[PDB]
RNA sequence: CGCUACUACCGAUUGGAUGGUUUAGUGAGGCCCUCGGAUCGGCCCCGCCGGGGUCGGCCCACGGCCCUGGCGGAGCGCUGA
RNA sequence: UGGUGACUCUAGAUAACCUCGGGCCGAUCGCACGCCCCCCGUGGCGGCGACGACCCAUUCGAACGUCUGCCCUAUCAACUUUCGAUGGUAGUCGCCGUGCCUACCAUGGUGACCACGGGUGACGGGGAAUCAGGGUUCGAUUCCGGAGAGGGAGCCUGAGAAACGGCUACCACAUCCAAGGAAGGCAGCAGGCGCGCAAAUU
RNA sequence: AAACUGCGAAUGGCUCAUUAAAUCAGUUAUGGUUCCUUUGGUCGCUCGUACUUGGAUAACUGUGGUAAUUCU
C-alpha cells in the first residue's frame, strides 16, 4: 500500500536505482488524520509491536496553559485562523500541530478573579451579577486582605490579552499531535510571538 | 419444497414435505425471522404461529 | 528472515564448546538468558561433555527432570539454560559444587569449589542509575538489578553477592594495582594487575595488565573483571593460575611429565 | 524582524521567552537568554553562537543535534545551498597489482552553521557524524580553517 | 572473362513471431473515511402465575411498599451491539 | 540525586489533562496441611508452587545510518529537475532519523579521478584450481548475509509476515461437474513429462 | 475420546530468477526505534455480591440441503 521507503527514490548524482526487494510491512504508511472541529471521535489503531495509536477524527476541546500566569485548564476550541504549512488547512478547519486557533476565555478569567480579586474582560457599563461582586468583593480579615492586596501588585496584563478577553476569546498554539495521540494540547500565545501572529493574520486578509 | 418444522418446548423436529402452491403462498416474499400463521398447511395447524 | 531464529549449525557454534564435526548437523541453541550466546555454556554440554555423566541429550534430560541441578542456589530443568562466567552449580546427589572460571586457553573449566565457597560469586557494575521516588539500582554483568546500592559503587567495580539473598556484602573498586581477569578476546582467560589505563573519549578505553611473571599485555575497558584488591583473589582459582606459557614451554613441561611417568 | 523571515514564527523551543516581570525589569534591555552548549570532544563553542539571534535547529551549538560517531576533515569548494556546503576529500587508493596508488575524491553534502562566517572556497573544515538531517546530509561543521594564503 | 560451391554483406516488401517500454481512456480487489441499519438485546408501561420481608382492615382470607424468578402485548418510547 | 566526551539525560517541584475503538492496581489452578482466640464461630491466621499482568533492566534479534572496497563497455559525454532532482521552514505519515510525503520558498546536485546509459552464460563473501617470485581463472553448491515461491499487486492475524504446505483479485496455465457450481501452486522428500552432452529409491 | 481455551506454525528445507555502491565484507552509530520469550527488579506506594457477579457457545442429543469440498 503506502510505501514511505527510499529505494523508490533517485540517487545523488541523479540516476535512478533498480529495487532488490518488494514492499515491506516495515515500510507502510497510512491515511491523514485529518481532524476536524465537532463532537468527539476517535479511532484508536493497532502499530507496530501491539502498540496503540489513537486517532483523532473529531475534537472539540483540549487543555491549554496560559504560560506567564502558569495557568493550565480546559477548554473548548472555536475554530482556526491561522496555518503556516498550507492555507487550504484553514479553510477546511484542520487540527494539526502549530495551527493557530481560538478558544475560550472563561475559564481563565475565573481564575484570574478568583486569584488576584480584580474586574478583567468586564465592559466599562459596570453592570455586574451578586456572585460576581461575592467573589471580588468578599468580606476578608485582615490577613487575607494583606495577601490580597500584595497580589495586587502584581495584577498586570498587557494591553493585547486584555482585549482579547473583552473579546471573548483567546488565540492559542496546539503543540500536541491530534493525529497521533488522540488530543489537541497547546498554549495561550503571548508576547513578540502573539504581534508576529497578528501581524500574519492581519495580512492575510 | 421441504419444511423442516421444530416444536422447541419438546424440542422435537419433523420434516414435512409439502407438494402445494397454495400451501406455501403464505411464505412467498418474506424475509426471515418473520411471524407467519400457518393455517394453509391444513386443518392440523389451526392456530399455530411459526 | 521473518523472525527469530531458532536452530544453531554445528560448525557455527562457539569453538570454546570443543564440539567435534561429525556427531550431527547441529548444537545445542542456549536459550536467552542472564549470559549472551556467544559467551555462554549450555547446561547440556556441561552435563555431558565436560563431566560425563550422561551419554546422549535424553539423559540430560532424564537428569534434569529429578531437579537435580541447581544454578546460582535455583533449580534449573532446562537443559539449553545459558550459564556463563562466575556461575555456581551445585548437585546435592553427589555433594559436588562447581565454578565456572575460563581457563588459561580461554575454555570454561571444570573448576571444584568448597560448599562454603558455593554461598556467594562475583559480579561486575554494568549500570547505575536512579529510578523513580529517587531510588538508586545497580545492574551487573548477569542481569541483576540491585536497589539502594553503596553510594561509592560505581561502574566498573566488583561486588561479592550472597547467593541466597541476593545481596551485597562487600565490593571492590576499579583501580590501579588490583587483580584483574580478561572475560573476551585474544588474552582471555589472564590474570593479572592492573598498570594503567588509557581514556580515549568518544572510543574505548584500553587497560594494562601484568601478570606474576611479569608478562605485560593489553585489552579493552570491558572485557576485564576485578576479581580481587591487590593481589589476593576473592575466589579460587583453577589449575593455572591466570599465567599462559608459551608453546614451547607447554612442550617442555610435556615432556617433563613424560619423563617422570614410570 | 530580521530573524522571523518565514510563515512560522523562529524561536528556539527550549527558552521561555514570555515570563512576565515589574515595570523597572522591562525597561533595562529586551535581552532574551541564549540557549547553547558543549559539543565535548575538545572542540571550543564560538563567540558568535554565544552572543548571536540566529535560529538553527541543526546547529552543533544551539541546535538540537548529537555529536557521535567519525570526525573527518575536507576542503570547501562549493557554497551555494542554504546553511549547506559541498566539500571534497581526497585520498590514494592502492592496486595491489602494480603497487602503486591513484588519485581518488568524494563529495560530501555538509550542514554549515551561521556561528561559521568568513568561510570561503578552498580552505579547511573538520566535521562531525550526526544522524540524517535530510537525504544526503549526515555530517555538520565544527571547526574552520583558514587557507595558507591568509593575510 | 568463362565453369563449380561456401560464408558474410546490402535491400521490393510485407508475414509467423515474441519480449521490453511508455501517451491517453477505462480499471478488479483490499484498506481508510462519511453514511446505512437486516437483526439481536437491556431499561420503562400493563396483565396473570410463583418466593422473602414488612404496613393496613386483621384470625389462617385479601390489598399497600419494595425486592425477586418466569410468561404474554404495546409504545417509529430510550439506550447498547 | 546520579551519569556521559557531549542531553532537550535520569530524578525532583508546580497547574491541568488522561481517549467508551477505554493503560496498571489478580473474581484463576495444584500439593501438603497445620498454629491461635473472651472459640466451638461468617471461625482467624499461615508454606511451597502453576498461570496472568502495566512498567524498567537483560537475552535473542530485527530495522535504519558512517568510512573504504566490485567485472566489461565512449560505435554511451554530459545527466537530474513538467510527475522531488539538491537544500531551507512548518507540518502529515511512520516504531523512530530523513523529500518518506505535502505546502511555500531558493537553484541547486553529479561528471575524464569516467558521471549517465548499456552488457554480464553477475546473488556477494568465507573459499577453489594452477602457480619460482609476480599473476590468471573459478566460486549455482551443505557456513554467514540477500532474494523468491508461475508473474504482478493488496491484505487478515500476530511480538514478529506484505507469509504463499495463509487469504483476496487480475494475467498465463490447469482439475472435477449432474453445467447450476467447486477446487489450484513440488525452486520441500521420493517420483513423472519435457529439455537437453549432461545427473540416483514413489 | 471429542470439543472450547493457550502456544507454535515468521524456524527448518529448496533454488539462484532479479540485483553492479545495489547485495555483500571489514569498521562504526542508534544520545534517532521496536522487541514474543528467558533472567532480575517492581506489583497494600492511589484516601475513593466480595464467603466469588452476568449472558452466551461448542463437544453431546435430535432434524436437514447440495452431483460434488477439511461446505454447513
Ligand atoms: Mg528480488
Ligand atoms: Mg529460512
Ligand atoms: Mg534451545
Ligand atoms: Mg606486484
Ligand atoms: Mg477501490
Ligand atoms: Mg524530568
Ligand atoms: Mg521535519
Ligand atoms: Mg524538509
Ligand atoms: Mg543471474
Ligand atoms: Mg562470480
Ligand atoms: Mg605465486
Ligand atoms: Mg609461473
Ligand atoms: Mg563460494
Ligand atoms: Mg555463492
Ligand atoms: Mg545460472
Ligand atoms: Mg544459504
Ligand atoms: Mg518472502
Ligand atoms: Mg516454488
Ligand atoms: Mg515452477
Ligand atoms: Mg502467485
Ligand atoms: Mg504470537
Ligand atoms: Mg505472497
Ligand atoms: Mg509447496
Ligand atoms: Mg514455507
Ligand atoms: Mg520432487
Ligand atoms: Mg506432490
Ligand atoms: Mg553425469
Ligand atoms: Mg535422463
Ligand atoms: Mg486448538
Ligand atoms: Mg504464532
Ligand atoms: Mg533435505
Ligand atoms: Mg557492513
Ligand atoms: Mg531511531
Ligand atoms: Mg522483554
Amino acid at each position: 500500500g503506502i510505501s514511505r521507503d527510499n529505494w523508490h527514490k533517485r540517487r545523488k548524482t541523479g540516476g535512478k536505482r533498480k529495487p532488490y526487494h518488494k514492499k515491506r510491512k516495515y515500510e507502510l504508511g497510512r491515511p491523514a488524520a485529518n481532524t476536524k472541529i465537532g463532537p468527539r471521535r476517535i479511532h484508536t489503531v493497532r502499530v507496530r509491536g501491539g502498540n496503540k495509536k489513537y486517532r483523532a477524527l473529531r475534537l472539540d476541546v483540549g487543555n491549554f496553559s496560559w504560560g506567564s500566569e502558569c495557568c493550565t485548564r480546559k477548554t473548548r476550541i472555536i475554530d482556526v485562523v491561522y496555518n503556516a504549512s498550507n492555507n487550504e488547512l484553514v479553510r477546511t478547519k484542520t487540527l494539526v500541530k502549530n495551527c493557530i486557533v481560538l478558544i475560550d476565555s472563561t475559564p481563565y478569567r475565573q481564575w484570574y478573579e478568583s486569584h488576584y480579586a480584580l474586574p478583567l474582560g468586564r465592559k466599562k457599563g459596570a453592570k455586574l451579577t451578586p456572585e460576581e461582586e461575592e467573589i471580588l468583593n468578599k468580606k476578608r480579615s485582615k490577613k487575607i486582605q494583606k495577601k490580597y492586596d500584595e497580589r495586587k501588585k502584581n495584577a498586570k496584563i498587557s494591553s493585547l490579552l486584555e482585549e482579547q478577553f473583552q473579546q471573548g476569546k483567546l488565540l492559542a498554539c496546539i503543540a500536541s499531535r491530534p493525529g497521533q495521540c488522540g488530543r489537541a494540547d497547546g498554549y495561550v500565545l503571548e508576547g513578540k510571538e502573539l504581534e508576529f501572529y497578528l501581524r500574519k493574520i492581519k495580512a492575510r486578509k | 419444497m421441504k419444511l423442516n418444522i421444530s416444536f422447541p418446548a419438546t424440542g422435537c423436529q419433523k420434516l414435512i414435505e409439502v407438494d402445494d402452491e397454495r400451501k406455501l403462498r403464505t411464505f412467498y416474499e418474506k424475509r426471515m425471522a418473520t411471524e407467519v400463521a400457518a393455517d394453509a398447511l391444513g386443518e392440523e395447524w389451526k392456530g399455530y404461529v411459526v | 528472515a521473518r523472525g527469530p531464529k531458532k536452530h544453531l549449525k554445528r560448525v557455527a557454534a562457539p569453538k570454546h564448546w570443543m564440539l567435534d564435526k561429525l556427531t550431527g548437523v547441529f548444537a545445542p541453541r542456549p536459550s536467552t538468558g542472564p549470559h549472551k550466546l556467544r559467551e555462554c555454556l549450555p547446561l547440556i554440554i556441561f552435563l555431558r561433555n565436560r563431566l560425563k555423566y550422561a551419554l546422549t541429550g535424553d539423559e540430560v534430560k532424564k537428569i534434569c527432570m529429578q531437579r537435580f541441578i541447581k544454578i546460582d542456589g535455583k533449580v534449573r530443568t532446562d537443559i539449553t539454560y545459558p550459564a556463563g562466567f562466575m556461575d555456581v552449580i551445585s548437585i546435592d546427589k553427589t555433594g559436588e559444587n562447581f565454578r565456572l572460571i575460563y581457563d588459561t586457553k580461554g575454555r570454561f573449566a571444570v573448576h571444584r569449589i568448597t560448599p562454603e565457597e558455593a554461598k556467594y560469586k562475583l559480579c561486575k557494575v554494568r549500570k547505575i542509575f536512579v529510578g523513580t521516588k529517587g531510588i538508586p539500582h545497580l545492574v551487573t554483568h548477569d542481569a541483576r538489578t540491585i536497589r539502594y546500592p553503596d553510594p561509592l559503587i560505581k561502574v566498573n567495580d566488583t561486588i561479592q553477592i550472597d547467593l541466597e539473598t541476593g545481596k551485597i556484602t562487600d565490593f571492590i573498586k576499579f583501580d590501579t594495582g588490583n587483580l584483574c581477569m580478561v572475560t573476551g578476546g585474544a588474552n582471555l582467560g589472564r590474570i593479572g594487575v592492573i598498570t594503567n589505563r588509557e581514556r580515549h573519549p568518544g572510543s574505548f578505553d584500553v587497560v594494562h595488565v601484568k601478570d606474576a611473571n611479569g608478562n605485560s599485555f593489553a585489552t579493552r575497558l570491558s572485557n576485564i573483571f576485578v576479581i580481587g584488591k591487590g593481589n589476593k583473589p576473592w575466589i579460587s582459582l583453577p589449575r593455572g593460575k591466570g599465567i599462559r606459557l608459551t608453546i614451547a614451554e607447554e612442550r617442555d613441561k610435556r615432556l617433563a611429565a613424560k619423563q617422570s611417568s614410570g | 524582524a530580521d530573524i522571523q523571515t518565514e510563515r512560522a514564527y523562529q524561536k528556539q523551543p527550549t527558552i521561555f521567552q514570555n515570563k512576565k516581570r515589574v515595570l523597572l525589569g522591562e525597561t533595562g534591555k529586551e535581552k532574551l537568554p541564549r540557549y547553547y552548549k558543549n559539543i565535548g570532544l575538545g572542540f571550543k563553542t564560538p563567540k558568535e553562537a554565544i552572543e548571536g539571534t540566529y535560529i538553527d535547529k541543526k546547529c552543533p551549538f544551539t541546535g538540537n543535534v548529537s555529536i557521535r560517531g567519525r570526525i573527518l576533515s575536507g576542503v570547501v569548494t562549493k557554497m551555494k545551498m542554504q546553511r549547506t556546503i559541498v566539500i571534497r576529500r581526497d585520498y590514494l587508493h592502492y592496486i595491489r597489482k602494480y603497487n602503486r596508488f591513484e588519485k581518488r575524491h568524494k563529495n560530501m553534502s555538509v550542514h554549515l552553521s551561521p556561528c561559521f562566517r568568513d568561510v570561503q572556497i578552498g580552505d579547511i573544515v573538520t566535521v562531525g557524524e550526526c544522524r540524517p538531517l535530510s537525504k544526503t546530509v549526515r555530517f555538520n561543521v565544527l571547526k574552520v580553517t583558514k587557507a595558507a594564503g591568509t593575510k
